[PDB]
């Protein structure tokens, strides 16, 4: 094991990041709607047939 | 609109008790004998 | 500059709002694994914090 | 602290079967109609004539 410790040495933002380059889509990007008995499994009709 | 048919037709929609319950909680404003 | 535009999303017992809070969907039977897409839209605990 | 419905198991009472649990005579009247319905065949048709 190696313990470290860091401190920041800036009295503001010193560190800077930006969306850069985008590979793929992981998504379908699509209309297929999700379902919502398998979200609410539990939920049932009042009547049973 | 038949692909929503797995989001329509759930019971959780046709379940106005928690929007009832939800809806006492503010407050409200205020602004039998058939034969004779 | 209306009021609203959609009142079936936007009130205190607006339809999304007992389907879509996280802590009004755990009063409901729900499965938590399923992630849904519009919980950062609604989950009001985390927008009043 | 709401009444939802919930998936039951579908529970009804009922008696397992065994090696002697004998369906009784039809309270004799209907035993008796079994039997004039049996010995009205010996006068009739054969299904074969």
């Amino acid at each position: 094991t190696q313990n470290i410790n860091t401190v920041d040495m800036g009295l503001g933002y010193t560190s800077n990041t930006c969306v850069a380059y985008v590979n793929r889509v992981r998504t379908d990007m699509g209309v297929r709607v999700q379902d919502l008995f398998r979200v609410f499994p539990m939920n049932v009709y009042r009547h049973d047939e | 609109f038949v692909d929503a048919l797995k989001t329509l037709c759930h019971p959780v929609l046709h379940e106005p008790a928690p929007c009832l319950q939800t809806f006492t909680e503010r407050g409200p404003p205020s602004e039998e004998p058939m034969g004779g | 500059f209306a009021a609203t535009h959609n009142p079936w999303a936007s009130q205190a017992g607006c339809l999304s709002d007992v389907l879509y809070n996280t802590r009004h969907r755990e009063r409901l039977g729900y499965n938590s694994k399923f992630y849904s897409p519009c919980a950062q839209y609604f989950n009001t605990e985390e927008i009043i914090a | 602290s709401l009444l939802h419905t919930f998936w039951r198991l579908p529970v009804a009472v009922f008696f397992e079967p065994h090696e002697e649990n004998v369906l009784r005579c039809p309270e004799r009247v209907l035993r008796r109609l079994l039997e004039d319905a049996a010995v009205t065949m010996r006068g009739g048709g054969w299904r074969e004539d």
